[PDB]
């Protein structure tokens, strides 16, 4: 069986009802990015950074918001590979994980979870962030902060994902833009290391001729038919 | 891979 590292961006949960920096101007939910998705942007206006993050941890539980067909062929796919599957996502949204993925490694960090100030240590949240909330981990008890990767900042589980990259024979970008580095590089790594490229997208990303193969449209038609042939050829 | 960021700086 070949051994398939699948990295996933915002398109592939568009259709869920999550949208992110558009592409037209780079707003997130009519907000800047240096205003609301930087370290700095935090420390300016913590009040309004955090009640940001409050609006869209509260947006992505929401009823309507379920996983999409794309999100389920993803959960099949590990199924079948098991171990020697791997799902990285660029998405903070826990659409992944209510399809039915494990182990998935989330580059930039998740809504659901809050991180204390001092000691770096993530937790599990569902609620608001209000500024009399503090962490569970320290004799001190901290300010929180969203869990959330920002510009300027490291992204998290960057060594297992660069050792994927290396033993990969096939990777698969689905929804990513190709303005987000280092993920937007991740397609060079692979190829470097001999792996088939497969890039699955509703357009073409700003590194999309870098990919051997690529299918184009609705995330929800492309990447489950894309896994079932996949499926179909492991017979 | 360096730090998170984008394409276009300014
Ligand atoms: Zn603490």
């Amino acid at each position: 069986k070949p051994r398939v590292l699948v990295l996933t961006g915002a398109g592939i949960s568009a259709e869920s009802g999550i949208r992110t920096f558009r592409a037209a101007d780079g707003l997130w939910e009519e907000h800047r990015v240096e205003d609301v998705g930087t370290p700095e942007g935090f420390d300016r206006d913590p009040e309004l950074v955090q009640a940001f993050y409050n609006a869209r941890r509260r947006q992505l539980q929401q009823p309507e918001i379920q996983p999409n067909a794309a999100h389920l062929a993803l959960a099949k796919l590990q199924d079948a590979l098991g171990d020697r599957f791997l799902l990285v996502t660029q998405n903070c949204d826990n659409l992944h994980e209510r399809a039915g993925n494990t182990n998935v490694i989330h580059m930039h960090g998740e809504l659901l979870k809050v991180r204390c100030s001092q000691s770096g240590q993530a937790l599990d949240w569902t609620g608001d962030v209000t500024p009399e909330d503090k962490c569970h981990c320290c004799q001190f008890p901290a300010p929180l902060r969203p869990h959330v990767v920002w510009f300027g900042e490291m992204p998290l589980g960057m060594d297992e994902i660069y050792m994927a990259l290396s033993m990969a024979d096939i990777f698969i970008a689905i929804g990513t833009s190709g303005h987000v580095y280092p993920a937007a590089g991740f397609v060079h790594e692979a190829k470097l290391h001999g792996a088939h490229t497969v890039e699955l997208n509703l357009e073409p990303s700003q590194v999309g001729n870098e990919f051997a193969e690529k299918y184009y449209g609705p995330a929800s038609q492309v990447v489950p038919e894309f896994v079932e042939k996949l499926l179909k050829g492991l017979k | 891979g360096g730090a998170k960021r984008h394409r276009k700086i300014l």
